[PDB]
């Protein structure tokens, strides 16, 4: 429950990422899959037997786990088994509230003894992400 | 007449397929006795999904009070085979006409089984 | 449209498939294969009848 990425146990070797994405979006909610990565032994022409899928919301992950536990996921006569992953595909917080976009960032130091602050360089339109799990 | 009888719950399937048109090997772990089992089953004629609970029984003969070599009405997946390897937590190797079975449990649980004998396999999915 | 012959029909008033002229199936495992490909293993079950000819 700490992360949102779910590792699929077995997938067909002949499928592509687009087909799996379409299947997941059909069974689950629309556009509820953020990242889908299929590891390849070779450079670009030999995918492995498993894949890792990142979901946008933990509710979608729980629903997918519930569906997998009931063996209701059947994609090309293969029963998809869902298991927890080790690391996230992309270090992105699950909570949309922590995601801050188009904000003003400035640096400085307490130059004066009173309640005064000095600005050296100011950046606009920066992205701020707060990762509670990674403590950064 | 029944030697071994316990409730088994499946854990995973070797093919993990629904319409593979191939014999599927199941891995079921016993309740209480905690005995791991390997069994080849045909999903097309006898469907078995993950998480289902089924009972298992083994008897030397299907007749009542002897007559080796009427329990048919109770169970629904009767099989016939022989035990060829007993060496191991002792385990049994019974082949039902080429369908291998591996019942791995405890030495005390499996003690009344002889080598090179005919035994049946009674199953029911509740 | 997956069936080689006209063995299944579509009913506009009910928006569901119907069976019309079941004697022209020709035992071509095409509709069953399409159903399996779509993801429904037990959608349509067709078996020959032993005592009817």
């Amino acid at each position: 429950t700490n992360r949102s990425t779910v590792k699929i146990s077995n997938v067909p070797q002949t499928i592509v990422a687009d087909e799996l994405l379409r299947f997941l979006e059909l069974h689950l909610g629309e556009d509820t899959v953020f990242a889908l990565e299929i590891p390849t032994t070779r450079d670009n022409w030999k995918p492995r037997d498993f894949a890792r899928v990142q979901f946008t919301t933990l509710e979608v992950k729980s629903r997918a786990q519930l569906l997998s536990s009931q063996s209701k996921l059947l994609f090309k006569t293969h029963n998809l088994r869902l298991s927890e992953a080790y690391d996230d595909i992309i270090p992105r917080p699950v909570d949309p509230r922590k995601r801050l976009d188009d904000i003003v960032l400035t640096v400085g130091f307490p130059e004066s003894d009173e309640k005064r602050f000095c600005a050296l360089e100011k950046w606009d339109g920066v992205r701020c992400w707060i990762l509670t799990e990674k403590r950064r | 007449i029944i030697m071994f009888e316990d409730i088994f719950v499946v854990d995973k399937l070797d093919p993990d397929g629904k319409k593979f048109d191939k014999v599927t090997r199941v891995e079921a772990r016993s309740h209480n006795l905690e005995m791991f089992m390997h069994l080849d089953v045909n999903t097309e004629v006898y469907p078995l999904a993950v998480g289902d609970k089924f009972t298992l029984a083994m008897a030397p003969t299907l007749n009542l009070d002897g007559t080796p070599d009427t329990l048919a009405d109770k169970y629904e997946y009767i099989m016939h085979g022989k035990l060829y390897k007993i060496s191991e937590k002792a385990e049994l190797y019974v082949s039902f006409g080429g369908l291998l079975m591996l019942l791995q449990g405890d030495p005390a649980h499996i003690s009344h089984f002889e080598l090179d004998q005919r035994l049946f396999l009674l199953m029911r999915k509740l | 449209e997956s069936s080689p012959t006209k063995v299944f029909g579509m009913d506009p008033v009910t928006r569901q498939v119907v069976v019309v002229d079941p004697e022209a199936y020709t035992y071509d495992e095409e509709v069953i294969k399409k159903a399996e490909a779509m993801g429904k293993p037990g959608l349509i079950e067709i078996s020959p009848k032993d005592d009817s000819f």
